[PDB]
RNA sequence: CUUGAGUCUCGUAGAGGGGGGUAGAAUUCCAGGUGUAGCGGUGAAAUGCGUAGAGAUCUGGAGGAAUACCGGUGGCGAAGGCGGCCCCCUGGACGAAGACUGACGCUCAGGUGCGAAAGCGUGGGGAGCAAACAGGAUUAGAUACCCUGGUAGUCCACGCCGUAAACGAUGUCGACUUGGAGGUUGUGCCGGCGUGGCUUCCGGAGCUAACGCGUUAAGUCGACCGCCUGGGGAGUAC
C-alpha cells in the first residue's frame, strides 16, 4: 500500500511509504541466510571505481533460487519477506520433500499458493518452465539467458518479459527496456511478473533517506575547479562546453555499447 | 416480404443453418436489410446475430475479399 | 437477483405459511438477503453505478417497510431486526 | 448446472486426434456430473477464410449440461491446445438433444 | 464486387455488369462517407432531418393526390 | 524478355490522380503508367481522359512482356475508374476478370477533419 | 377494507451496467520481393515525399483505436449516456393467471449520490486524429478559413473537476377529457377480432400574444418542490 506521511516535520512532508502488511515481521529464514559487507565502491586495489556508495543499514544476503530447477515436486508459498537485497520482495517455499528456498515473488502470489517447475509445470504464475513449453505471448520474469545458468532477466520489481516470438532454437523477447531480444527456446522462465509493483511510487523524503540506502551525495562536475571535472571553472555559474563526464566522454546521447560478439542477439535495440 | 420465421415458427434462427442465413447476405456478405427481405424486425436481430456468430466460426464470409 | 429456492426458503421461514409472501417480515428479508449478497458483486465492481441505484432502491424500499412495521407492530418489527441483524 | 453449445476447431493436421480429445471432454463433463446431449464430428470443413494460413479445419459441436467451473477449465484447455484453433461457447436456455443442419 | 466475365460476352456487357455490381454494393457512397470525420451530433442530425423530409414529403404526396391543379 | 500472358491491372483511381500499374498473378510490378506522368497536370490529371492515356501507355510499357488476358482490380471513388478499363480493353487485352478491391473499415481509424470551403 | 403502493410464481424483449476474452475489415509503421519516375495536394499552387528507388503492387511482422453491413423519427437507461461476437457478475421494465401484505403513499428545503466534452494529478499506452506549434498558400494584412506536417489530448487504471443550447429550452406524482395513421414489445380468442407497455406523425375541443400544444397537453384539476419580477452594469465585485 501506497501511504503519504504527514507534515509534521519537514523531512516528513514528503516522504511517501510502501506498506506491505503481507510482509513476514519476524526474522529471516536462517538456513538461507549469509553475510555481505560492503564496499565503498572501492575494489581490491582499494580505489573507489564506482563513486557514491558507502553508509547504509547493514544486510544479510538471502540466498534466491533463480535456477528453479527442482523439477516435478511441488511447493508451497509459506510467507512473503522483505529482502534488502533488490526491490522484489521474496518467498520462502516449502518443497513436499522437506526443503525450503527463496523464490522471487511474483505478482499475486501469496501464501499457501502452491508452485512447480519443469517441462509439465501447469501455466500459472510463479511456475517455471524452459520456454520452448511456455506459449508464444505469455508474460513472464527471472528470464534465463543461457538453459541452466538461472535467472538474469526481469527481476527487478515490478518487471516482466513477453514472449513475443518463437523460431527454431531461439525465442524473441520483449525487454522491460524496450529491447527485442533473442534467447534459447531451452532457457527457464517463470510465469507472470515480479511483484511489489508499486515500489516506485515511494518518495523517499529527505537526504537521510538516501544515506540509509547507502547513497552518498553526488557532486556536480560544474561546481568543481578545472582541475577536478572538464566541467568546473568559472567566475560565477559558467559552463560553455559539450557535457561530459568526469572522464572526458560525451555524456548527452553519445552510444557506449560495443560488444560484438552479442550482437547477434539483438534483434532490435531499445530506441 | 413474406417473412419467412414467423410462417415456419422458429423460436430461434439457428447460425449452423447456413442455407437459411446465405438467403439474407448479399454476394458480398453483407446483411440484407430487412426492408428488402420483409423480415420482421425481432427476426431481423436474431439474424444478425446469427450471421456474426456464423462470420466468427468461418462459416461464412466477412466479405467477399479475404 | 435471488434465485427460486432462496426466495421460497425465506418465505417459509419468514412467512406465517408458504403462500404469505406479501407480509412485511417477508419482503424485509427478501430484501436483506439481496443487499447482504450484492455486497460481494460492489466490493468487485466498484464501478457499477447502474446496478447500484437498484441496490440502494432495495436498502430505501427495506427502511420504508421496517419503518412501518415498527409503527404498526413494535414487538414484531423488535424480532425481525434481532433476526436479520439489522442495526435499526 | 447450465446448459451450453460448444464448437471447436481443430488443426486439419491432427483430424485423427479429435477422437480422443472428444472423448477426454466428455470424460471431464460427466466426471463433474454434467450431461453430453449433443455430439457431432462435423469432420473436416473448408473455412470461409483463412484462419492462419489454414483453408480447412476439423470442426465438431458438443451440447452439454455442466457446472460453470468445468466449463472455465474447459475453455482455458482450448486456450492452451495449439491444435485447436477456435471455439465459441454459448449459453443456451434448454438442452439441444436434436441434429443440427450440419448433419 | 467481384466480377468473372462469362464466355462470349461483349467487353461492354461485362463492364456494365461490373458497374451495377458495385453500385448495389454502395462502394462509392462508402468511400464519400468516409473520406471526413463527421461528429456524432452532425450524423444524428442529418438522419433525422432526413427522416423527417421523408415523411412530410409522403404525406404532401398523399394529400395532393387529392388535389386537382386545374 | 520474360513472357507471362496473364496479368493483373490495378486501377488506384484517387480524387487527383490515377495510377495504372500492371503485374503478374504474383504481385509483381510489370510496369506502370499515370495520369500525372502522361502530360497532364492540375485540373486535366484528374479526368477520365487522362486516365484513358495512362493506361494506353501503361499498357504499352508491358508489350515486350506478351501479355494477353488482364483481371483488374479497380480501388478508389476517381474519375479514372471506367475510362482505364475501357482503354485497357482497347488495347487489345482480353479482360477475363473486373473486381472492386476499395478498402472499407469495418467500423477503423478516425477520418481528418471535415474541410471548410 | 383493498381500489393506491408493494411481495411471490411463470415468461418476454432490450447498444441498461461492471469485469474478462476474442474476431474480421482498415490505417500506420517495420522487413523484404517486383518495378521506375514520379507521388501527394489545391480553386490554382507550393511547402512536403521520391533515383539514397518513392508512389503503385505482393509477402511477412508489430501495434493502437474503432466495430461497415444489420441500423430503423428501432431499442435500453433517472439523467449523463449505451452499438462486432462470446462468457462471468448484475440493475431495471413489461405481460398473463392467480396468491399474499394491507395505505406500507406522493412530493421534498437542507443533505447525499450520479453526472457529456474539455481540463487536472499519478502511472501506463499512443495506430489514426489533432488544440498548440512550424512551414506553404491566400490576402492590403491573414496571428484564420485551404495545404503539408505536428505535440498535448483523444485510449487504459485510479483519483479530482461538477460544468454544457446537461434541450422537449416544457419539475415530479395522480385523475379526467372527441379522433386518425404508423413503429416496437407482450398477451387472449378464432390471416380476422380483442387487450396491455413503450413510442413517431397528424389533428378536434380547449388553451395560447402568436407560433403552436393537443390523452406522451402547453386542455381540465389536485399534492409538493424549484424558479422569475425592465435593459445594461453582472452571474460581475467583495
Ligand atoms: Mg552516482
Ligand atoms: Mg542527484
Ligand atoms: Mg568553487
Ligand atoms: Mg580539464
Ligand atoms: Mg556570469
Ligand atoms: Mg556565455
Ligand atoms: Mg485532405
Ligand atoms: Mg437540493
Ligand atoms: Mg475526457
Ligand atoms: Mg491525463
Ligand atoms: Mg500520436
Ligand atoms: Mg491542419
Ligand atoms: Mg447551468
Ligand atoms: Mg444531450
Ligand atoms: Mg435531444
Ligand atoms: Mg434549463
Ligand atoms: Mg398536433
Ligand atoms: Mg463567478
Amino acid at each position: 500500500a501506497v501511504v503519504k506521511c504527514k507534515p509534521t516535520s519537514p523531512g516528513r512532508r514528503h516522504v511517501v511509504k510502501v506498506v506491505n502488511p503481507e510482509l513476514h515481521k519476524g526474522k529471516p529464514f536462517a538456513p538461507l541466510l549469509e553475510k555481505n559487507s560492503k564496499s565503498g565502491g572501492r575494489n581490491n586495489n582499494g580505489r573507489i571505481t564506482t563513486r557514491h556508495i558507502g553508509g547504509g543499514h547493514k544486510q544479510a544476503y538471502r540466498i534466491v533460487d533463480f535456477k528453479r530447477n527442482k523439477d516435478g515436486i511441488p511447493a508451497v508459498v509459506e510467507r512473503l519477506e522483505y529482502d534488502p537485497n533488490r526491490s522484489a520482495n521474496i518467498a520462502l517455499v516449502l518443497y513436499k520433500d522437506g526443503e525450503r528456498r527463496y523464490i522471487l515473488a511474483p505478482k499475486g502470489l501469496k501464501a499457501g499458493d502452491q508452485i512447480q517447475s519443469g517441462v509439465d509445470a501447469a501455466i500459472k504464475p510463479g511456475n517455471t518452465l524452459p520456454m520452448r513449453n511456455i506459449p508464444v505471448g505469455s508474460t513472464v520474469h527471472n528470464v534465463e539467458m543461457k538453459p541452466g545458468k538461472g535467472g538474469q532477466l526481469a527481476r527487478s520489481a515490478g518487471t516482466y518479459v513477453q514472449i513475443v516470438a518463437r523460431d527454431g532454437a531461439y525465442v524473441t523477447l520483449r525487454l522491460r527496456s524496450g529491447e527485442m531480444r533473442k534467447v534459447e527456446a531451452d532457457c527457464r522462465a517463470t510465469l507472470g511478473e515480479v511483484g511489489n509493483a508499486e515500489h516506485m511510487l515511494r518518495v523517499l523524503g529527505k537526504a537521510g533517506a538516501a544515506r540509509w540506502r547507502g547513497v552518498r551525495p553526488t557532486v556536480r562536475g560544474t561546481a568543481m575547479n578545472p582541475v577536478d571535472h572538464p566541467h568546473g571553472g568559472g567566475e560565477g555559474r559558467n559552463f560553455g562546453k559539450h557535457p561530459v563526464t568526469p572522464w572526458g566522454v560525451q555524456t548527452k546521447g553519445k552510444k557506449t555499447r560495443s560488444n560484438k560478439r552479442t550482437d547477434k542477439f539483438i534483434v532490435r535495440r531499445r530506441s | 416480404k413474406f417473412c419467412r420465421f414467423t410462417a415456419e415458427g422458429v423460436q430461434e434462427i439457428d447460425y449452423k443453418d447456413i442455407a437459411t442465413l446465405k438467403n439474407y447476405i448479399t454476394e458480398s456478405g453483407k446483411i440484407v436489410p430487412s426492408r428488402i427481405t420483409g423480415t420482421r424486425a425481432k427476426y431481423q436481430r436474431q439474424l444478425a446475430r446469427a450471421i456474426k456468430r456464423a462470420r466468427y466460426l468461418s462459416l461464412l464470409p466477412y466479405t467477399d475479399r479475404h | 437477483s435471488l434465485s427460486t429456492e432462496a426466495t421460497a426458503k425465506i418465505v417459509s421461514e419468514f412467512g406465517r405459511d408458504a403462500n404469505d409472501t406479501g407480509s412485511t417480515e417477508v419482503q424485509v428479508a427478501l430484501l436483506t438477503a439481496q443487499i447482504n449478497h450484492l455486497q460481494g458483486h460492489f466490493a468487485e465492481h466498484k464501478k457499477d453505478h447502474h446496478s447500484r441505484r437498484g441496490l440502494l432502491r432495495m436498502v430505501s424500499q427495506r427502511r420504508k417497510l421496517l419503518d412501518y412495521l415498527k409503527r404498526k407492530d413494535v414487538a414484531r418489527y423488535t424480532q425481525l431486526i434481532e433476526r436479520l441483524g439489522l442495526r435499526r | 448446472m447450465r446448459h451450453y453449445e460448444i464448437v471447436f476447431m481443430v488443426h486439419p493436421d491432427q483430424s485423427e486426434q479429435v477422437p480422443g480429445m472428444i472423448e477426454r471432454y466428455t470424460a471431464a463433463i460427466t466426471g463433474a456430473e454434467g450431461k453430453i446431449h449433443r455430439l457431432e464430428d462435423w469432420g473436416r470443413r473448408q473455412l470461409a477464410y483463412p484462419i492462419n494460413k489454414l483453408h480447412k479445419a476439423h470442426y465438431v459441436l458438443m451440447n452439454v449440461e455442466a457446472p460453470q467451473e468445468v466449463i472455465d477449465e474447459l475453455e482455458t484447455t482450448f486456450r492452451f491446445n495449439d491444435a485447436v484453433i477456435r471455439s465459441m461457447v454459448m449459453r443456451t436456455k434448454h438442452a439441444v438433444t436434436e441434429a443440427s443442419p450440419m448433419v | 464486387p467481384v466480377i468473372k466475365v462469362r464466355e462470349n460476352e461483349p467487353f461492354d456487357v461485362a463492364l456494365r455488369r461490373f458497374k451495377r455490381s458495385c453500385e448495389k454494393a454502395g462502394v462509392l457512397a462508402e468511400v464519400r462517407r468516409r473520406e471526413f470525420y463527421e461528429k456524432p451530433t452532425t450524423e444524428r442530425k442529418r438522419a433525422k432531418a432526413s427522416a423527417v423530409k421523408r415523411h412530410a414529403k409522403k404525406l404532401a404526396r398523399e394529400n395532393a393526390r387529392r388535389t386537382r391543379l386545374y | 524478355r520474360k513472357q507471362v500472358s496473364d496479368g493483373v491491372a490495378h486501377i488506384h483511381a484517387s480524387f487527383n490522380n490515377t495510377i495504372v500499374t500492371i503485374t503478374d498473378r504474383q504481385g509483381n510490378a510489370l510496369g506502370w503508367a499515370t495520369a500525372g506522368g502522361s502530360g497532364f497536370r492540375g485540373s486535366r490529371k484528374s479526368t477520365p481522359f487522362a486516365a484513358q492515356v495512362a493506361a494506353e501507355r501503361c499498357a504499352d510499357a508491358v508489350k515486350e512482356y506478351g501479355i494477353k488476358n488482364l483481371e483488374v482490380m479497380v480501388k478508389g471513388p476517381g474519375p479514372g475508374r471506367e475510362s482505364t478499363i475501357r482503354a485497357l480493353n482497347a488495347a487489345g487485352f482480353r479482360i477475363t476478370n473486373i473486381t472492386d478491391v476499395t478498402p472499407i473499415p469495418h467500423x477503423g481509424c478516425r477520418p481528418p477533419k471535415k474541410r471548410r470551403v
